RNA sequence: ACGGAGGGGUACACCAGACGUGGAGUCUGCGGCUCAAUCUGACCAACGCGCGCACCUCACCAGGCCC
RNA sequence: AGGUCUGUGAUGCCCUCCGCCCUGGGCCGCACGCGCGCUACACUGGCGGGGCCAGCCGGCGCCCGCGAGGACGCGAGCCCCCGCCGUGGCCGGGACCGCGGGCUGGAACGCCCCCGCGCACCAGGAAUGUCUUGUAGGCGCCCGCCCCCACCGCG
């Protein structure tokens, strides 16, 4: 369960109810405009949702769009990231890594 | 430790001077001698400089063996200088004789660093090390570590005669 | 046809070479270090 | 044991906070009962600073 | 004056003063303060505020003719930053302690305002003087 | 009217003299005071208003400026008798510093080391 | 008259320590919280540890329970806007095991990069890690 | 009133303009200092060269030709 | 040029000492290992060296414009 | 036949048409062995409050905010003094990690502050380096590269 709503009350009432939630990063990034080539993302995400291969790794994830799976691209190749409640208040590049972990050898 | 390398009569009313006194060869000879000691007590390597702070722990350490031995602490000082320092050592080590300036150079170190080592980790404060390795130094009591190192040196020194 | 240099960034480069690396900004010289060994002369630096 | 601060501690013509925590365990409480016989005046102060007390028996 | 007694004098007895007559008397954000960010504890005298104003009124004393400003004086109080496997630093201290002191040391009539900063008053330099 | 100087390290001090304030402080009070016995030698190793402006340097170094200040500003009032030769003599025979300034001072630093002798550590393997 | 043990908070407070440093004892006590605590309830901070009364520790444990009742405030709590309950909890018991392995769980539910490198314990906060521990 | 800067590198061209001026009637000297490596890749013993440009101003207050010299009047 | 050849000088190279480093954690460089790439130079006189790598720098990888 | 053609419109001869630009990633990835350093192992110390002094040259006033830092305008640390702790890996030591609040910037993965968490380390084997007066050592301060940022180098 989010801060204190449950889903019905943060992604039914207002798309910016959650600011006075979520961190300093995000009042910070949100009192900031987001730059006009990721609004296409969410008029191409929000729009047609009734998948999409992505290369913003820098976005805020807040919940509107819950539930949906992407591929980011990390340099090679996309990776695919599914939405499960908790990636709301972090950026799309922390889900996938650009790095294979190293082993024995 | 002779009266021609121990200095009385130069003292000031507290041990700092800001004296050049090791610009020449024999010079410090006219260095007092409680300064001299003062010199000595600054050197852990943490403490280097702090002069100030030295002063002041001589400075309580002559009003602890006033109420010990009941005489006059710069007397027991020299008592001390004079009764430290081999007399012979070892340098195919053949033995020889060791200089009086030299001999005071060894006894003020060692009365220095047996306080030294013996505060370290101790509940006991520095101050009231000085004052047993003082008063022990000048009676010739084998707890001082000053005349232990003494001991030490002359038997090495009578093994290679 | 209208992407080309989107980018902004300084791109400070040595005012006598072109190079981008080791510029030296201090009291407005904007010259690369290895550029102001010869021509410390005239601009008028001298060793002392 | 206050009965031997009130005696035991009242033999030595001096006496210092880190001697009486050897003597016997005094360790912080050398300078509160101290005090006490410098206020009945067994002993006064002679030579004091911040890190070290000397303190002479009146008597 | 001022500047004969030892300066540890004057402080120590003018904040014990300062409890009567209503001065500057110590507001609620006192507890749970740290004096700087160097600081790694919370002063632990109480009366530690009456001490700290005691201070800084002496020092706008001593500055008679011209101002001081608050802060200059948060930088009078530094103290260096430790614990932190780098190289020791210094650090001013804290301007809200010293804003509060200096507001209510302007009522009272002991301070007046100047061009940039605070000044010592006619009034409050005679007491400081008696 | 006599106009008197003396120097350490760094340390100015500015004597004015008339038939004593350091820095405005009476002179029993400065602060160092187990060096108080050092700014207060010439008085009473051998009266008048002296007016003292120490500045620069440091601690011990202000004080020994003060320490030479003094004493010369009280050999400049005795003149061209056997007082003002004799005095100096006097005041020599404790301490030549007490008449003529020290004159070492900070050596620059130069690069490969830390300070001015000192360089650095050395490695092979 | 005191006590040489209160094993309060499952925790053995020794006594005859101070007891602004005893309380350090407790794990999520600080110098600084309980220097917080005892003056906010009217204790002395620096007498002894075991002279505490038992009323004494009653007024420590309700300001111990409820930190924002008494005027302590939000920025020197510990568990600040948690992602659990959006409220400035204070955790102050040992069962701050939950909290911190539930921490751990989310992000392994989640598969975060800083959970990834948490599994193979690992630094996970930019250090580097070339040099051979 | 009139004022005039006068501002030059070179200490005797300085020094005679200014003595030539009075032949018709804070500023201290501040250093420009570089110190930069004395190869141009960095291998072998780390030497530096220090360079200096010291520059020299004086102020006239009011009521020849020299290649060098700087002034203003304001 | 060299000599476990002789002779004559000399330097904090030694003597008398001081302060260290090598052991702990940690910053940085190097080798190895890994990797789509982890760009490359140097082995007393290489290894806080080639004046501070989010982009740029940029030499390297995955793609994509234009002459 | 140290280094440097990768600092240049210095440059021969080979080879590429590997030029210029944009987005994202790497150069920082880590079982491990080495070089230069930083911080310690405490009482000649740690902490709380006060006092006061530099040089390379150099802005700070007023409100908010625990702090870090913001909106709005104009021309030194050591050390000293007074207390506290009391030989206990303790109030030594501060790495590692968990919430928060900020700054830079198109963008944190960069840096700062707050509470909490409290590693290893008890003076270091075989070896090994530097240094003779304002010198060793201790203490801090400034500039350079620099969107941000020193455990670095020049002072
Ligand atoms: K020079
Ligand atoms: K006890
Ligand atoms: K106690
Ligand atoms: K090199
Ligand atoms: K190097
Ligand atoms: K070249
Ligand atoms: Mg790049």
């Amino acid at each position: 369960n989010f801060r204190g709503v449950e889903v019905e009350k943060l992604a039914t009432m207002k798309i910016t109810d959650i600011l006075p939630k979520l961190n300093a990063r995000c009042r910070r990034r949100i009192g900031k405009h987001g730059l006009s080539m990721k609004h296409l993302r969410f008029v191409n995400k929000l729009r047609l949702r009734r998948i999409v291969r992505t290369h913003l790794r820098d976005m805020i994830i807040f919940p509107e769009m819950i539930g949906m799976t992407v591929s980011v691209y990390n340099g090679r190749q996309f990776i695919p990231v599914e939405i499960k409640p908790p990636m709301v208040g972090r950026a799309l590049r922390e889900y996938s890594m650009s790095y294979k972990i190293v082993s024995h050898g | 430790s002779l009266e021609a390398y121990i200095s009385i009569d130069n003292h000031s009313f507290v041990p700092h001077s800001a004296g050049r006194w090791s610009a020449k060869r024999f010079r410090k000879a006219k260095c007092p001698v409680v300064e001299r000691l003062t010199n000595s007590l600054m050197m852990h390597g943490r403490n280097s400089g702090k002069k100030l702070m030295a002063m002041k722990t001589v400075g309580e350490a002559f009003e602890l063996i006033n109420l010990y031995t009941g005489k006059n602490p710069v007397q027991v000082l020299v008592d001390a200088v004079a009764n430290s320092g081999p007399r012979e050592d070892s340098c195919r080590r053949q033995s020889v004789d060791v200089s009086p300036l030299r001999r005071v150079n060894i006894g003020i170190y060692n009365i220095a660093t047996g306080a030294r080592k013996a505060a370290f980790r101790k509940v006991r404060p520095f101050a009231e090390c000085l004052a047993e390795e003082i008063m022990n130094a000048a009676a010739g009591a084998d707890k001082s570590y000053a005349i232990s190192q003494r001991n030490s040196v002359e038997r090495i020194a009578v093994s290679n005669r | 046809e209208t992407e080309f240099c989107t980018h902004i960034a300084h791109k400070r480069e040595c005012r006598i070479c072109g190079n981008y690396n080791s510029v030296y900004r201090k009291y407005g010289l904007f010259i690369c270090r290895r550029c102001f060994k010869e021509n410390a002369g005239k601009i008028g630096f001298v060793k002392l | 044991a206050m009965n031997e601060a009130l005696k035991f501690i009242k033999n030595s013509k001096c006496i210092t906070h880190t001697q009486i925590c050897e003597r016997l365990r005094v360790s912080v409480a050398l300078a509160k009962r101290v005090m006490r016989q410098l206020v009945k005046s067994g002993d006064f102060a002679i030579v004091s600073k911040s890190s070290r007390m000397t303190i002479f028996k009146n008597m | 004056s001022v500047t004969r007694v030892p300066a540890d004098v004057f402080i120590n007895s003018f904040a014990a003063h300062l409890k009567n007559r209503g001065i500057i008397k110590c507001p609620a954000f006192t507890d749970y303060v740290k004096t700087g960010v160097s600081r790694q504890y919370a002063p632990r005298d109480a009366d530690w505020f009456y001490i700290k104003a005691a201070s800084v009124i002496r020092h706008f004393y001593i500055s008679g003719s011209h101002s001081i400003g608050v802060a200059g004086l948060a930088r009078k109080y530094s103290s260096l930053q430790k614990g932190k496997t780098t190289p020791h630093h210094t650090k001013r201290a804290s301007c809200k302690v010293i804003r509060s002191i200096v507001s209510q040391f302007l009522g009272q009539k002991l301070l007046i305002a100047g061009e940039r900063g605070r000044h010592i008053s006619p009034n409050g330099r005679k007491m400081v003087e008696d | 009217t006599v106009h008197t100087l003396g120097k350490k390290k760094n340390s100015v001090a500015v004597a004015f003299v008339k038939a004593i304030l350091v820095n405005n402080v009476p002179l029993a009070l400065v602060r160092p005071e187990i060096l108080r016995t050092k700014v207060s030698e010439p008085i009473m190793i051998l009266g008048l208003d002296m007016n003292i402006k120490v500045a620069g340097g440091g601690h011990v170094s202000q004080i020994y400026a003060v320490r030479q200040a003094i004493s010369r500003g009280v050999l400049a009032s005795v003149k061209d008798e056997a007082a003002r030769s004799e005095l100096r003599a006097k005041l020599v025979s404790y301490d030549r510093q007490l008449v003529v300034s020290d004159p070492r001072r900070c050596e620059a630093k130069k690069f490969g080391g830390r300070g001015a002798r000192a360089r650095r550590q050395k490695s092979y393997r | 008259d005191y006590r040489d043990l209160l094993r309060m908070f499952n925790t053995n407070i020794q006594g005859k320590v101070v007891l602004e440093c005893a309380l350090v004892g407790i794990k999520g006590i600080g110098r600084r919280f309980a220097n917080v605590a005892l003056k906010k309830a009217n204790i002395d901070v620096h007498k002894r540890a075991g002279e505490l009364t038992a009323a004494e520790e009653d007024a420590l444990m309700k300001v111990l329970e409820d930190p924002l009742s008494h005027g302590i405030p939000a920025w020197m709590l510990n568990r600040n806007n948690d992602f659990e309950s959006g409220k400035d909890m204070h955790i102050l018991v040992n069962t701050i095991a939950s909290t911190h392995r539930a921490d751990l769980e989310r992000l392994r539910k989640t598969r975060c990069e800083r959970g990834v490198r948490h599994h193979h314990n690992l630094k996970v906060r930019g250090q580097h890690t070339k040099s051979t521990g | 009133k009139y004022t005039i800067i006068v501002v030059g590198k070179d200490l005797k061209l300085v020094e005679r303009y200014v003595k030539s001026i009075v032949k018709e009637g804070r500023a201290p000297v501040r250093r420009l200092t570089i110190t930069t490596r004395k190869s141009p890749c960095g291998e072998g013993t780390n030497t530096w060269h220090r360079f200096e440009l010291r520059m020299y101003k004086r102020t006239f207050w009011v009521t020849v030709v020299i290649p060098g010299i700087q002034v203003t009047v304001e």
